[PDB]
This record gives structure tokens, C-alpha cells and sequence, in this order.
């Protein structure tokens, strides 16, 4: 499906970033951000 | 506005730039596909302090 | 319409997924979105 | 050299200053006993960029 | 004499414990040292 | 013995810092730093 992660440092930034939101602002806020991201990505033809 | 005119950076580097008042439009990205890396922000800030401590 | 407690922060996440799509393409963004959901599940998002 | 002449900061803020080329001797600390906080470094860097983007 | 792989970093840790002692006193430094050892034990230092 | 931590944000910086050393540089390096810190603190009359 997916190749080997072409850029794991990039991926780590994303995962760390959402980790920080969860710890500092909580799961409800991380849920809000992920919902807004999915809706944004759909505009660019990404599911 | 072609792709080179746009900033490419992870949410982590965008947050770092927000926290330190860095306009990523002014930072040259050296990561894959021109992405702005932590080291690009560090170099930019180091140089800004230099210019400011020499005004 | 749920409340956004920090739209300046939200804007940066949304600009980040836009720039992945623009510079790296839909496949890369699908991979990162898949990775992000999995990490969020480990936290409690779903 | 009395205590006010000396920098007081945690190893975390010292590392942050190293990474961004900040001379903590130039940053006014507002934490307990004058310790230099993350927010003090942020304010200093924001202002340095300002002076540099206005040279 | 063991090797220091990054003396600039070591210098900052040592200047940090000096500044706790100078500005906050021996008792505060004892507390922070006690806290630091305990966290390092959780990692593997001892 | 010790009062309530007079400044837990300060303490958190120290614990986070040594945490990062352990993850990025390993337990041997964190052991080295702690050894050098103890020797330094002793000069200031801290055990």
C-alpha cells in the first residue's frame, strides 16, 4: 500500500505535534484539530 | 503564486515559528521538497540576532 | 459549528496539510493522515 | 560580580538559548529569583527579529 | 578521566546547578538533585 | 524534609532536560552528566 516512510523525521514532527496538543490541551482539542484536518484534506482530494 | 512562493513546514515547525515571531516566508527551506526544517529556523534566528546586536 | 479555542493554531495545522498536498502529493498526505489518526487513537481520539 | 550580574536559567532554557544563538546575558529574567524563562527568550527573539527586519 | 562527548552542553548543566545554588540556596539544590537522580533512575542511571 | 516544591515549572525543566539526554544520547551520557553535576554541587556545599 504505502512505501517505506519516505521522510520519518517529517512524520515524527506530526506525531509529536498531536502528542503535545493531547497533553497540553486534551483529547477533545486533538479531536477537533483532526476533524478540521480531515475536512481540509478532502478538499485536496485526500481521504 | 507557484509552489516556491508558498511555505512548506510541519505543524511542529509552524508552532515554533509562531512562538518566536519568525515569518516562515523569510526562511529558506532545505528539507525534502523545500520544507523548512528546525535547523533552517535556527540559522535564521541566529542571523537575525546577529544583525540586531549589530544595529 | 463547534468552537475553535485557538484558530491561529488550527490555521497552522490546516496550512500544513495543504503544503504536504501541494509539494508532496495526495499519496503522501494519505499516509501522514493515516499515521496521525493512529497516534491520536493511542491518545484517545476515537 | 554580584548575583544580578550572573545568568540564572534551567538546563532546558540554556539549551534553547544555545540552539538559537541567544546570549542569555542579554535577556532579562522574570522568573523566580530572576530566572530566565522560556517566555523571556521568546520575547527577546521576537524583538531581535523586529530590529533585524527593520535594519 | 572519562570522555565528555559535548563539553559545551556539560558546561550549561554545571552553570545551571551553580545558579540554583547562588540564587536559591543549598536546600533548593539538594531538592533538585534528589529529583534529578530519581528521574534518572527511572531511565537507567543506577 | 523538603517543602512542597516551591517551583514545579523549574523542576519540570530539569527532569525534561535529563529525559531528553537519555533518549537522544543514551543512559551512559546521562550518567556522565549527573556525575559531573554531583561533583559540581559538592563544591557549593550541596550533597
Amino acid at each position: 500500500r504505502f512505501p517505506n516512510d519516505v521522510d520519518p523525521i517529517e512524520t515524527r514532527d506530526w506525531l509529536q505535534a498531536i502528542e503535545s496538543v493531547i497533553r497540553e490541551e486534551g483529547v477533545e482539542r486533538a479531536q477537533y484539530l483532526i476533524d478540521q484536518l480531515l475536512a481540509e484534506a478532502r478538499k485536496g482530494g485526500v481521504n | 503564486a507557484e509552489n516556491d512562493a508558498y511555505v512548506h513546514a510541519t505543524p511542529l515547525i509552524r508552532r515554533l515559528a509562531r512562538e518566536f515571531g519568525v515569518n516562515l516566508a523569510k526562511v529558506k527551506g532545505t528539507g525534502r521538497k523545500g520544507r523548512i526544517l528546525r535547523e533552517d529556523v535556527q540559522a535564521y534566528v541566529k542571523e537575525a540576532i546577529k544583525r540586531a546586536e549589530a544595529a
